[PDB]
């Protein structure tokens, strides 16, 4: 005389559909969790890294030189180069970078180029040990964005001779066989350098990203494509979309031959032919009501290829104006799920190989047994996997995300809540005798059980029930109600996997 | 409220507890539990009455056969 | 001994199919409601905006200049420019616009152009603070429609030297780097300006809208496409459709790589290859019987990308001839549903970013608790989301649609009605003991229950039953009948979400 209902692998958070209409395998609310392989796990933790450099860092770029990883960190006035042990200044002089003049950089013909909208572009050759101004660069010209494509360098949103114009794409000469382009003059008809203007809408060019064999250019309200054809015209221009654009720089990533883009009022995915929205009907209303009005330009997107995730980082309304991004929504493109996570007031992030330089030994191990840990064979350095590093400009810190299970020592709280469960019977009263969780790992969780009499109305909650992961089989309670609601609250100092549960109910108890 | 305590409550609280539970389940319009608790209350009342009746065995015979003619 | 039937997420209004044949999850009739995410919600309310500008406004166009939004309002005789705080006159002199000479406008090479069929085109440069007549414009020439495509300007429905030719497409010379085109002469063979005539049907060009990488030209009875190929012919013309056309200007919108068009006797969607109707069998007969015969030319279409909706605004037969649009039908392209809404006698509308300039504070808050409201973190200005603004010419007013839940203070009534429900048994009589609604929010609703003995015949209704949202669980009644009908009437001064209900019936009461 005891009924049982089993919920298996509930993943994802949906706030657009009313909780009474969601399938049994979805969460109505959550915080500080990840969904992967049908399991809900604790969100990743951050640890300090590069704790030997001075001045705040704006942007970061990883690369490999001389078979050694190297992170180029652009500051407000000087560059630095880091290898995990030492930080070396390589800046030529004093730059005028700021939060309104961000850095673009890349590689071209073996030369590493960097640029900001308030200085002439700088280059670094394999022979030199420092940056030098870019040769042949025209005087009194600044480029908001600078990128490399095939055998060309491209400038976007260009100011020249104190008059600015954001709807011109400028490409230099091919200049093959290594080296830097020898000229940028478009007026010369004996070379292949040229200019074009995408001026048919009031929007302005924001960013440009490669995709397969094309260069996608994102305006504020439209999306164009550039293709290289050679001949007498070199480049061919084609308009792709006219109804959506991009929110800001670093808001478009490439994965599996598609582009994930965060636009104005929508988040979509396109392959250059077909476009479809991925945030609709899941977290759309929640997301486009939490953006801080005074800071809707620090939003940026990062990618985790190993975990197959896309992070959208932004500044929520919980923070005062003037602060940087503090919240993030993570989308899993292999399972189509969303998650919400807190951030430690970061401004930019990067994905690349890093060596923390931490010895293993036996007598150099803080963080006692029940703190994440990894498999026995794995060490602190894994060259086969990348890692994510964020930079907090205002707090002047660099965080490496990953192994650690604490917010740099501090403990955080993870929550998962579902409400309005009635199992197809919205008249009788349910009893709910026990809850059997399926959690593997270490730590202690708290379970809250509540009931509601009218759909969408207030909920009467019952006191927290402790549950020891790995020892306790179930928690005992007695909660008569019409619509059931469950809340799982996980503390820190432990790693846990959560992949469903079971509700054990006594026979019904009337209909009023 | 004006009469918090009575001899019946202090002598056998199960009677009042079961009666209140049966009334509650009648109010919430549940049928099986209401019948169950009603049977429990009836059994408790019968037990109390039986204990009272067998208090003195000698008096049981009397007060039964009176005036036949 | 009590049967229960649950109806989950009924969305959309269908009037073409007989109500006895509709699925259980559809509404036979309704008014002043929206359907979104499987929920039925109160229709949007309008609040007066720009209450400082004089003279009626004909057309509105938003854009961004100097990193600030600006709305250009083209009125009867003078332009105006608004930024949310002040209105500045920018007209050079006195125009001769009217309700039969509407304004077209756009951007080209950073220059904002405007035009009406009774004046020479005007331009506004970034340097100047006023409008100037277009240089090099031919004398005694007027264009009904003027648009921008790639590096060209296009004129359609053109009169010249007091003779009108309504089937010419006229394109000017290409524009290099920036600035306005230098010439419009087609006779000159050394330039790329030219003319073409789409004269094989009695119809006339009405409008032209971009689609992907082509320019779609709409006639009264056919649809053509033009594409830029360069070379010796510049443009290539291609006929697409011959059986449908367009109803009037501003009656074709682009969304997700498709075109939504309101034709003569049909409303369809096409991608340039395949065409299909979206209004058939839902509200077709109702829609093409309600347009005012004397005003079937003010109909216009607007788009809400955030809500993914298309509004068709027209003047219904309830209005006296000579008035503007008063009714609207809204189509949701993500769920394929239709809804009906009232309008406050508007003539044109626009979609763009607006800053109402309303302080939040604590002591400047009218509109008591149970009037819509938003989330706690949200303010009055959300740059990440757009908004809809309509203009009432005859009443000389500007309305912003959105947050407010009243028709500018006045309260409106929302209705939802379904009829002829018999649950597969059309012989015996049902009892209907109670109705349990699933409504979340605040306010009070009224429920009407009726029955009919013969399909499609009269209905005997029962008195209104009040229902308090959030407190009452159900309404109690007793209504014996053969075919059931339900009506929900929502007043105002509250926000409510409605996502289904349940019918509780006693055993049947015979077959007569």
């Amino acid at each position: 005389a005891l009924e049982r209902q089993e919920v298996k692998n509930p993943t994802g958070i949906v706030t657009d559909i009313a909780p009474a209409d969601l399938p049994l395998e979805k969460w109505s609310f959550g915080n500080n969790v990840r969904f992967k392989n049908g399991k809900a796990q604790k969100a990743l933790g951050h640890t300090p890294i590069f704790d030997t450099a001075q001045a705040p860092i704006l942007d970061m770029f990883p690369f490999i030189r001389n078979n050694i990883p190297y992170w180029l960190l652009c500051g407000e006035q000087r560059m630095y180069l880091a290898d995990g042990t030492t930080v070396v200044d390589v800046s030529p002089g004093g730059h005028s970078a700021s939060v309104t003049s961000r850095w673009s950089s890349g590689s071209f013909n073996g030369v590493i180029f960097a640029n900001n909208p308030s200085n002439y572009p700088y280059v670094l050759m394999p022979q030199n040990s420092g940056f030098i101004p870019m040769p042949n660069w025209p005087a009194n010209t600044f480029a908001k964005r600078m990128k490399s494509f095939k055998n060309f360098m491209i400038a976007l949103n260009v100011t020249q001779n104190s008059v600015e114009m954001p709807q011109m794409v400028w490409w230099s000469t091919s200049a093959d066989a290594g080296g830097i382009p020898v000229s940028w003059d478009p007026t010369d008809p004996t070379k292949d350098a040229g200019q074009n203007t995408l001026a048919d809408t009031n929007g302005a060019i924001v960013d440009g990203v490669k995709l397969r064999d094309s260069f996608i250019i994102y305006k504020e309200d439209s999306v164009y494509s550039m293709r290289y054809i050679g001949g007498l015209f070199i480049f061919q221009f084609q308009q792709l979309f006219n109804d959506v654009g991009i929110l800001g720089p670093n808001c478009a990533i490439e994965f599996d031959g598609n582009h994930f883009v965060v636009g104005h009022g929508d988040v979509y995915v396109h392959n250059g032919v077909q476009k479809q929205s991925v945030i609709d009907a899941q977290v759309r209303k929640f997301f486009f009501s939490d953006i801080n009005p005074d800071n809707y330009q620090r939003t940026f997107v990062i990618a985790d290829h190993v975990n197959t995730e896309m992070w959208v980082c932004y500044s929520s309304t919980r923070s005062e104006p003037g602060k940087h991004c503090d919240r993030a929504i993570i989308w899993n493109w292999k399972e189509n799920t969303w998650s919400i996570r807190d951030l430690p007031n970061v401004l930019s992030g990067a994905y690349g190989i890093i060596d923390p330089k931490v010895s293993n030994l036996w007598d150099d191990d803080p963080n006692p047994w029940d703190t994440y840990t990894s498999v026995w064979g794995e060490g602190s350095y894994n060259p086969a996997k990348s890692s994510m590093i964020f930079s907090s400009f205002q707090d002047k810190k660099l965080f490496l995300f990953g192994n650690n299970s604490t917010f740099s020592g501090q403990n955080f709280v993870s929550t998962l809540e579902r409400s309005d469960i009635y199992l197809g019977d919205d008249r009788m009263m349910k009893t709910v005798s026990a809850i059997i969780p399926h959690i593997t790992g270490n730590g202690t969780c708290n379970i809250w059980v509540g009931n509601a009499q009218v759909q969408g109305s207030g909920i009467r909650w019952k006191g927290p029930y402790p549950y020891r992961i790995g020892q306790d089989y179930k928690i005992d309670t007695k909660h008569v109600g019409r619509y059931i609601a469950l809340k799982f609250d996980f503390s820190s100092e432990g790693d846990w996997y959560f992949n469903g549960y079971t509700i054990e109910m006594a026979p019904k108890a009337g209909m009023r | 409220l004006a009469n918090p305590t009575t001899w019946a409550l202090t002598k056998y609280p199960q009677i009042y507890l079961y009666g209140v539970l049966e009334q509650i389940y009648l109010y919430t319009m549940d049928e099986a539990r209401s019948q169950f608790w009603g049977q429990k209350l009836e059994r408790a009342v019968m037990e109390l009455q039986n204990e009272e009746n067998a208090a003195d065995f000698a008096s049981t015979r009397l007060a039964i056969k009176d005036i036949e003619r």
